[PDB]
RNA sequence: AAAAUG
RNA sequence: AGAGUUAAAUUAUAACUAAGCUGUAAAAAGCCCUAGUUAAAAUAAAAUAACCCACGAAAGUGACUCUAAUAAUCCUGACACACGAUAGCUAGGACCCAAACUGGGAUUAGAUACCCCACUAUGCCUAGCCCUAAACCCAAAUAGUUACAUAACAAAACUAUUCGCCAGAGUACUACUCGCAACUGCCUAAAACUCAAAGGACUUGGCGGUGCUUCACAUCCACCUAGAGGAGCCUGUUCUA
């Protein structure tokens, strides 16, 4: 709250500044940018400039911090990376010919889609009609279909592993499994779609 | 208001007639 | 292009075909969509049955049965097993007003019917029988 | 109004017409009264609430030398005179 | 029964349009009366209920329409004010 | 055309039975109604049941059919735009008639006479 | 839908 | 007031199709001799027209046709005469549908209620009773006036001739009388006793499980995070002592 409403956004994307004379129409835009006297607020850390970062990233590292040790959080991500390339290399150098064009040794894309494949469609919300509680199936926003699909692995990576067991570990076997669609996360998923698919007709209760 | 006679006429009667059936 | 909405009456000479036959020998669809359900059956013109399907009939159940996806549903399914003895168009006749009084007349356009004509028999007494009391004393 | 039935001449196919007869004998009592309070050092004030022609009573008051009101009359402007106009004033003696 | 069929609230369909060859069909229902008549016949209405109907509707409607027709009347006034400051 | 009115009233000159009982006194007020917001419905259940029939017949995959995922998000982005554009859009205009905080000050500049 | 008392 | 007729829906009854139909916020019960479509007598009622305001003394009357027909050369006037909605009684007939009562199923702590289903008296015709309504438009009938003039609200204030009523409130549409095809009834209708009030309209607050618009930004939900209520300890209460 410390920033007035006339602070606005600012932007980290570096391309953007350095092609102006490319477009007319996104020229139009940044001259009254600072033209209108308008504060821009200040960079945060966590966002910097680097090409090797990525907003999901972040915002897994993000939900997954307890407390406020963004150091552990940062590393236990940098073993999870670690530990799922080191995974897929191993599997990558015990194939054939033919598998080494399939097998994906890059990470970034495993953990993204993953996400996606764990992305769900419909969502539910409780509509109270009649003194009761009943599960009204709604198209869920793109930033609350993201949410979910991250808050599912994070919490099922929390509880249903042995003390042995590590998170960074732990999460390499479920995002090599949710990458092939058949991870536990999926499965709650498809509970979900069925459990909307079983009360579709309880759709009309809605008003928006 | 003169619902309220209207209430203590109508108890009068409907006890009235619960009497009469009674007896 | 000079089209009336008004029927084509056997008694005038026009020409309009639907797929060769005149509009007199294209089969109906009577649709009653009641307040708790819908009941969809395709005749011919001759009144001989050809396909039902209600939303009793399609797996649903007391109140989920009177929602509009019911009679989408239960749409759907009687133009399914309309197409399977070879029905092009058909005339739409709506008896009642219910939540699943549109639904089911889009439900044939989905499940692969032509509609060219809607009816509306809904039963209208001029004061004939008495009907029940009203709710909520 | 009811109480002009006695000032009127007649009615022109729903319009009704005010004689000028009344009128004009009317108009000179009003304008010997004018005139003498004028002439004995009397304030005159021209009250007109009329969204047209407001431009020109201030004019012509201002032309005459009297006080003239054509905006929102306030409240207690002539009965609250010592709060609304000041500490002690004097009333306007005739009103147009 | 006694009538022919496929004659009275009959709409064609022009062009395969389905949806609104229906809105047109609600709209000869409502302007005919047949939609309120069919929710106001569900359930029995006693007189002395039909009566104190009537007259609601009726005090109503003539309420709606002179405002309508002193709306209609004043519309004129709507222009801009040219007087404005005096 | 306005309904009549004469001999529709109960009053003292009036011989007959009273045909019209009104709840409140047949004044014409000087302000009009605020306009009614409409309802809301849910959208697109349409689509949501073609999404479904999918998850039903192909044992509940979206690898199967993918146009039938797409339309469904394309209908909450439409759905989303039109509750934000509308709510706004209908508010400021009628298309039909003026907004009653206009008519409101149109009828106090000329209010009806009960009195005098 | 539901739902009393001071 | 009589006599004749029925356009839509509904049903007894047959034929094809289906395994479900009805039912509510949701269910259960009920019916599966069920449901949809095509044909179908009898009974009951009489969409739009009606945004019309007519007829009759009032109650009351608006599907169609025919007959009879709507007093007074027109003041008021009863305890006399004649009518008098629905509800109820008697005898015979009718019964599609609706429904007191009743029996099941819901909800509730209870629900002999509101919600759902079935059915009876009853609503229907003829004859004979009963003579009651918030029978109110709470504004008596006949000829008038817009003069004086707003307790309040409401349908503005009033004249001339009359009839019927009005003497604090509860007791009391009560007891006792008379009369009445009414015998749990109708009309007329007190007293003992209790109180110093009982009442009508209105102003402002407050409230509203009345309704309509704008909202909730840690705030009600939709939703995010960390905790309490589970264990030990510290400490503060209520209890015993
Ligand atoms: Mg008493
Ligand atoms: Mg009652
Ligand atoms: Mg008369
Ligand atoms: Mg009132
Ligand atoms: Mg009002
Ligand atoms: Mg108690
Ligand atoms: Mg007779
Ligand atoms: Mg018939
Ligand atoms: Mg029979
Ligand atoms: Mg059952
Ligand atoms: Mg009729
Ligand atoms: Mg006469
Ligand atoms: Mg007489
Ligand atoms: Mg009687
Ligand atoms: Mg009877
Ligand atoms: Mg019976
Ligand atoms: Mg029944
Ligand atoms: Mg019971
Ligand atoms: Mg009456
Ligand atoms: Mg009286
Ligand atoms: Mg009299
Ligand atoms: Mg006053
Ligand atoms: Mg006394
Ligand atoms: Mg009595
Ligand atoms: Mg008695
Ligand atoms: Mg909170
Ligand atoms: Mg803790
Ligand atoms: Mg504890």
């Amino acid at each position: 709250s410390r920033y007035g409403p006339e602070y606005k956004d600012p932007q980290i994307d570096k391309e953007y500044y350095r092609k102006p004379l490319a477009e007319q129409t996104e020229e139009e835009k940044y001259e009254r940018d600072f033209k209108k006297t308008q504060l821009i607020k200040a960079a945060p850390a966590t966002k910097t400039s680097s090409v090797f970062e990525d907003p999901v990233i972040s915002k897994f590292t993000n939900m997954m911090m307890k407390g406020g040790n963004k150091v552990l959080a940062r590393s236990l991500m940098t073993q999870t990376l670690e530990a799922v390339k080191r995974k897929q290399f191993a599997k990558y150098h015990a194939a054939s010919a033919e598998e080494q064009a399939t097998i994906e040794r890059n990470p970034y894309t495993i953990f993204h889609q993953a996400l996606k494949n764990c992305e769900p469609v419909i969502g539910l919300v409780p509509i109270l009609k009649g003194g009761h509680f009943y599960q009204v199936p709604v198209p869920l926003a793109d930033r609350r279909r993201r949410f979910l699909a991250m808050k599912w692995m994070i919490a099922e990576c929390r509880e249903k592993k042995h003390r042995r067991v590590l998170m960074p570990e732990k999460l390499s076997q479920e995002l090599l499994e949710a990458f092939h669609n058949q991870g536990p996360v999926i499965k709650r998923k498809h509970d979900m779609h069925k459990m909307a698919e079983a009360n579709r007709a309880l759709a009309h209760y809605r008003w928006w | 208001k003169n619902i309220l006679k209207i209430r203590r006429r109508k108890m009068n009667h409907h006890k009235y007639r619960k009497l009469v059936k009674r007896t | 292009s000079s089209f009336s909405i008004y029927p084509p009456i056997p008694g005038q000479e026009n020409s309009l075909r639907w797929a060769g036959k005149k509009f007199e020998e294209i089969p109906i669809a009577h649709i009653k969509a009641s307040y708790n359900n819908t009941q969809i059956q395709v005749v011919s013109a001759a009144h001989q049955p050809l396909a039902h399907a209600s939303c009793g009939t399609e797996g649903f159940r007391n109140a989920k049965k009177g929602t509009g996806i019911a009679a989408q549903t239960a749409g759907i399914a009687a133009a399914a097993k309309a197409t399977g003895k070879g029905v092009t168009h058909v005339r739409v006749v709506v008896k009642g007003l219910g939540p699943g009084r549109l639904s089911a007349i889009k439900g044939l356009t989905m499940g692969g019917l032509e509609v060219i004509s809607i009816t509306d028999n809904t039963p209208i007494p001029h004061n004939g029988c008495r009907p029940r009391k009203a709710r909520r004393l | 109004h009811r109480f002009m039935e006695p000032y009127l001449f007649g009615s022109r196919l729903g319009q009704d017409i005010i004689d000028l007869e009344q009128t004009a004998a009317h108009l000179q009592l009003a304008l010997n009264f004018t005139a003498h309070v004028a002439y004995r050092e009397g304030i005159i004030l021209f009250v007109s609430r009329h969204r047209q022609f407001a431009h020109l009573i201030e004019t012509t008051a201002r032309d005459c030398g009297e006080y003239a009101h054509t905006r929102y009359f306030k409240g207690g402007l002539l009965t609250n005179a010592p709060l609304l106009l000041g500490p002690g004033v004097r009333l306007p003696d005739l009103i147009i | 029964a006694n009538h022919l069929k496929f004659i009275a609230r009959t709409v064609m369909v022009q062009e395969g349009n389905v949806e609104g060859a229906y809105r047109t069909l609600n709209r000869i229902l409502t302007m005919d009366g047949l939609i309120e008549d069919i929710k106001r016949r569900r359930y029995y209405e006693k007189p002395c209920r039909r009566r104190q109907r009537e007259s609601y509707e009726t005090c109503r409607r003539i309420y709606n329409m002179e405002m309508a027709r002193k709306i209609n009347f004043l519309m004129r006034k709507n222009r801009a004010d040219p007087w404005q400051g005096c | 055309a306005t309904p009549s009115l004469r001999g529709r009233l109960a009053r003292l000159g009036n011989p007959r039975r009273p045909i019209l009982k009104p709840n409140k006194p047949l004044i014409l007020a000087n302000h009009v109604g605020e306009r009614r917001r409409e309802k809301g419905e849910a959208t697109c259940i349409t689509e949501m049941s073609v999404m479904m029939a999918c998850w039903k017949q192909n044992e509940f995959r979206d690898e199967a059919c993918r146009k039938e995922i797409q339309d469904f998000f394309d209908c909450a982005s439409r759905a989303e735009a039109a509750r934000k554009m509308r709510s706004i859009q209908e508010n400021l205009g009628e298309l039909g008639s003026l907004p009653p905080k206009k008519l409101n000050k149109l009828l106090h500049r000329f209010p009806n006479k009960p009195h005098v």
